[PDB]
RNA sequence: GCUUUACUGCAGGCUGUCGCUGAGGACUCUCACUCCGGGAGGAGGACACCGAUAGCCGGGCA
RNA sequence: ACUCGUACGGUCACUGAAUCCUGCCCAGUGCAGGUAUCUGAACACCUCGUACAAGAGGACGAAGGACCUGUCAACGGCGGG
RNA sequence: CGCACGGAGGCGAAGAACCACAGAUUUCCGAAUGAGAAUCUCUAACAAUUGCUUCGCGCAAUGAGGAACCCCGAGAACUGAAACAUCUCAGUAUCGGGAGGAACAGAAAACGCAACGUGAUGUCGUUAGUAACCGCGAGUGAACGCGAUACAGCCCAAAC
């Protein structure tokens, strides 16, 4: 057959490509050696065409002009301070060992020193829970328990925009438009709806897959569609 | 009485015993951040590099060279094959791993024709080739008694062409008798067979 | 289109291979150009 | 590095390349790894020298374990171009050897005497 | 051309084993090696990666 | 590549606005979890054999399978008397 | 005073034409090398990679071409087997790299008419469709020796 459409993606032409010359900045936490005398201003409001949410530019002490991932409830004018010694306010980065248990914090490090890799969409937080001397406790967004060492930089808050999956997009037009600005090959046809040269669900008098859906993890890429290592399917039960 | 070359070589009999077991250990954290060909002002291996034909004159260079270890880098087929040419796995080089590398070093340096060449060890994921160079343009060699001979037009791309001890091993040339029907005087003059 | 100092050169060296077999040609080999293009009926290069 | 087992101090240094240096111009001595390694096991080795800047290593690696089992004391050096000069060459030297000294007899037993005493 | 519980194979995934690979039937360590850190240094660690081989799945492909 | 992205994400599929709804079935097939016991390759190890080797056998036993469980908005099924 | 027999004119006994050898000139692009460019342009150039080195491009090297031949790598399928998978087509077609006027080979850790024998290597004739391989099917297929051709043997590493 004609290798199919996830297979396409990889190879990873202008079609699946991001517009990342159309991209902001790379929203990491800045580099302070150690002392926390690094603080700024909040110059502007911008929105980031990567994450659909509000980005803050914020100007600091030595002179550095750099976009920062935005919390709910940052203004023009607010200072943030980024370090060890920074106050518990919400916009303001400094490790988990220095944030207080039960607050909710975004933009969590992965190994210290990262910029960030946790809870950065719309809306979300990670919460922090236990201390130690040795590990620090955040519940992720997704629910799981992610045991993080507690130099991993975080700023407190939860990430702006929140709410945006609450309305419809209504009309094609709109999802359209949000796509164009990812790395996303839209719309979709359904597999069903091909040829059997094209997808494995594909040919058939009527639309229907071919075996079952749910592919085994060992399935080699052509043949890896539909429901991926699924543990059960459907709503009841 | 012995020589003190006696003792590099009676040291490379077992590389993974003694003092050079160490010395190893060492030398290759170095070696696997340093390029694919560097060229080294003294070969690691003296005796071996004195035996192979090594004079501390001018013109006389050595590059230790690092190639991949394993089998072919076989990319599968995009069209027909019968199952016998379906591999992919299994397939390895006609040529030696030390044959590569002393293509790679010949590359590397255009002017200069490759003597021959030794092993220096290896690790998980690749192999150390010391190549001995020479200049056939450099004065210092073309009154040299010993090695003029490279210096001859002939003599040109000899590792391309398999004119080095490597190549000539690798080409089944070593017997003189049974066994090397179809290696000598060539491969190709016994229909690729050898 | 916009030409260069080369194609140029080109089509004018074009243009004059584009004349016929002088008169005296004809009576000193005692009795036809092979290479006549038209702009129209023929295409150059480029 | 691999070779070296213990620190020689730099003035024990001076004294035997001093001692090298009156070596040549009354008794004699051997210069180069090949000869130090004859001298050693010929027997007619007194003192050796030895650099601590060779590479590769392998050219001076049997230089401590082969004088240990022939009685013959040596002596680490720090650079090349230093033992070379102290055995009149304009050239290095990775290893040298004092074939019988020559009115420095009393300053290289005295030496001998230096490094056991550095294990 | 296409399909599959047709025949035979080939990729790919999973898994054991050997090499890299080290110190004191479960365990500690750090020195290779990997990753994070601009750096200092931090996480991991003889595992993982990679090379080799073995069993299973394997119309994804021939 | 996705990705100047991080679960309010994005990948893989099905259905196809709204409204009222979406029953029963896990035996087969698929996927996934578990597993006393059974089965399960090579290396190393032990026995036999060979002054060595080929070779025969044993012990151990990974994933996988048997076996058990979950799952149908998973492939599908919803009859005869 | 070319091919090319015209018109005009001219050159040649100051020995032209014509031929042989050697030399002069030899635009631009082109390996194309200062940088760029569809044969042009912009502001001193071995670009790039190397060896030597007065460590300065100072002295040198490589690059690209050539009818095929040659050497080193990568390596099909139609086809044949009256299907087809091993096998066959075939190490063929084709591809990558490279030398020369020829390449490659080459002075035995050989042979093994087993010998009280031969004596570097190619090649030619033969050995022979023999030995050997092979769904032991179709097919595949040497060598030692012999008769010839031509002949030529040497240098390091180490010991000291
Ligand atoms: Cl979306
Ligand atoms: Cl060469
Ligand atoms: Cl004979
Ligand atoms: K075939
Ligand atoms: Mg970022
Ligand atoms: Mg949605
Ligand atoms: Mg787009
Ligand atoms: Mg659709
Ligand atoms: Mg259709
Ligand atoms: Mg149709
Ligand atoms: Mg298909
Ligand atoms: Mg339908
Ligand atoms: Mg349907
Ligand atoms: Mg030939
Ligand atoms: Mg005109
Ligand atoms: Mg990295
Ligand atoms: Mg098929
Ligand atoms: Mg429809
Ligand atoms: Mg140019
Ligand atoms: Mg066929
Ligand atoms: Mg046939
Ligand atoms: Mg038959
Ligand atoms: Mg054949
Ligand atoms: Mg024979
Ligand atoms: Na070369
Ligand atoms: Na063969
Ligand atoms: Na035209
Ligand atoms: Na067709
Ligand atoms: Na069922
Ligand atoms: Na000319
Ligand atoms: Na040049
Ligand atoms: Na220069
Ligand atoms: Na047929
Ligand atoms: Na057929
Ligand atoms: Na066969
Ligand atoms: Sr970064
Ligand atoms: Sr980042
Ligand atoms: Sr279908
Ligand atoms: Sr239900
Ligand atoms: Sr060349
Ligand atoms: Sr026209
Ligand atoms: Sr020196
Ligand atoms: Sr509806
Ligand atoms: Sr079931
Ligand atoms: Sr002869």
């Amino acid at each position: 057959g004609r290798r199919i459409q996830g297979q396409r993606r990889g190879r990873g032409t202008s079609t699946f490509r991001a517009p990342s010359h159309r991209y902001k900045a790379d929203l990491e936490h800045r580099k302070v050696e150690d002392g926390d005398v690094i603080a700024g201003t909040v110059v502007d409001i911008e929105h980031d065409p990567a994450r659909s949410a509000p980005v803050a530019a914020v100007e600091f002490e030595d002179g550095d002009r750099r976009l920062i991932l935005a919390p709910e409830g940052v203004g023009v004018g607010d200072e943030l301070q980024v370090g060890v010694s920074a106050e518990i306010a919400p916009g303001n980065t400094l490790p988990l060992a220095e944030i207080p248990e039960g607050v909710p914090v975004c933009n969590v490090e992965s190994s210290p020193g990262d910029g960030g890799k946790f809870a950065r969409a719309s809306g979300v937080n990670a919460q922090l829970l236990t201390h130690d001397r040795n590990v620090a406790v955040v519940k992720l967004p997704s629910g799981e328990m992610k045991r993080l060492d507690p130099q991993c930089r975080a700023t407190i808050g939860v990430v702006a925009g929140g709410g945006r999956t609450d309305k419809p997009f209504v009309k094609a037009g709109n999802k359209h438009h949000k796509m164009k600005a990812r790395g996303t090959k839209w719309p979709n046809v359904r597999g069903v709806a091909m040829n059997a040269v094209d997808h494995p669900f594909g040919g058939g008098g009527r639309q229907h897959p071919g075996k079952p859906k749910s592919i085994s993890r060992n399935a080699p890429p052509g043949r890896k569609v539909g429901d991926i290592a699924s543990k059960r399917t459907g709503r009841g039960g | 009485a012995r020589s003190a070359y006696s003792y590099i070589r009676d040291a490379w009999k077992n590389p993974g015993d003694g003092q050079l077991a160490e010395l190893q250990w060492q030398r290759q954290q170095e070696w696997r951040n340093e390029g694919a060909v560097e060229r080294i002002e003294r070969p690691t291996r003296l005796d071996k590099a004195r035996s192979q034909g090594y004079k501390a004159k001018q013109g006389v260079i050595v590059a230790r060279v690092s190639v991949r270890k394993g089998s072919a880098r076989k990319r599968r087929h995009k069209a027909g094959r019968r199952s016998k040419r379906q591999g992919v796995t299994r397939i390895t080089r006609r040529k030696d791993i030390q044959r590569v590398a002393e293509e790679r070093a010949s590359r590397t340096f255009p002017n200069l024709r490759v003597l021959n060449s030794y092993s220096v060890g290896q690790d998980g994921r690749q192999k150390w080739h010391e190549v001995i160079l020479i200049d056939p343009n450099h004065p210092a060699i073309q009154n040299d008694d010993d090695l003029s001979w490279i210096c001859a037009d002939d003599q040109a791309d000899r590792v391309f062409r398999g004119l080095t001890g490597a190549g000539r091993r690798n080409r089944g040339l070593s017997g003189k008798g049974k066994g090397s029907e179809k290696t000598r005087p060539s491969l190709r003059s016994n229909g690729g067979k050898g | 289109g916009k030409k260069s100092k080369a194609t140029k050169k080109r089509l004018a060296k074009l243009d004059n291979q584009n004349s016929r077999v002088p008169a005296w040609v004809m009576l000193k080999t005692d009795r036809r150009n092979h290479k006549r293009r038209h702009w129209r009926r023929n295409d150059t290069d480029e | 590095p691999v070779y070296v087992d213990f620190d020689v101090p730099a003035d024990l240094e001076d004294d035997a390349l001093e001692a090298l240096e009156v070596a040549r111009d009354t008794g004699a001595v051997k210069k180069g790894t090949n000869e130090t390694t004859k001298s050693i096991e010929r027997g007619s080795a007194e003192l050796v020298f030895v650099a601590e800047d060779v590479q590769p290593e392998e050219i001076v690696m049997h230089i401590p374990e082969l004088a240990d089992e022939k009685g013959v004391p040596f002596i680490f050096v720090e650079q090349q171009d230093d033992l070379g000069h102290a055995a009149g060459l304009e050239v290095g030297s990775a290893a040298a050897a004092v074939t019988d000294a020559g009115e420095a007899d009393a300053d290289v037993e005295d030496i001998a005497d230096k490094v056991e005493e550095l294990r």
